[PDB]
């Protein structure tokens, strides 16, 4: 019982580490577009500094 | 500092160009109502009085 629980429980946090990988990747790539739009000047340094964070 | 956005900065600055030329128009209403002398010269006689 115990085995069968370790390997299941690493299947499943491996596959929280692929989802939370791939939420990294969309917060990436909406922090770039809102630097892409702080350069140009449409959006604030507020809305950047809260895509940073 | 950048705390605020270019786009609504050049908003804001066209509202206020906007509103000085509201006024400008007002205070050409206002020169107005106290008929100045166009050109120089010698002026005859009122046609229109007070209170006309």
């Amino acid at each position: 019982a115990s085995v069968a629980t370790a390997y299941l429980t690493l299947k499943a946090d491996q596959a929280q580490l692929q989802l939370t990988k791939d939420t990294l990747g969309t917060y990436q790539k909406s922090f770039d577009l809102t630097q892409r739009s702080y350069d140009v000047g449409v959006a604030s340094a507020l809305d950047l500094r809260q895509a940073q964070t | 500092d950048q705390a605020v956005s270019k786009q609504q900065y050049a908003d804001a600055n066209a509202a206020y160009l906007q509103s000085k030329a509201a006024v400008e128009q007002a205070r050409i209403n206002l020169r107005y109502t106290k008929v100045l002398s166009p050109i120089s010269g010698r002026i005859g006689r009122s046609a229109v009085t007070e209170g006309a």
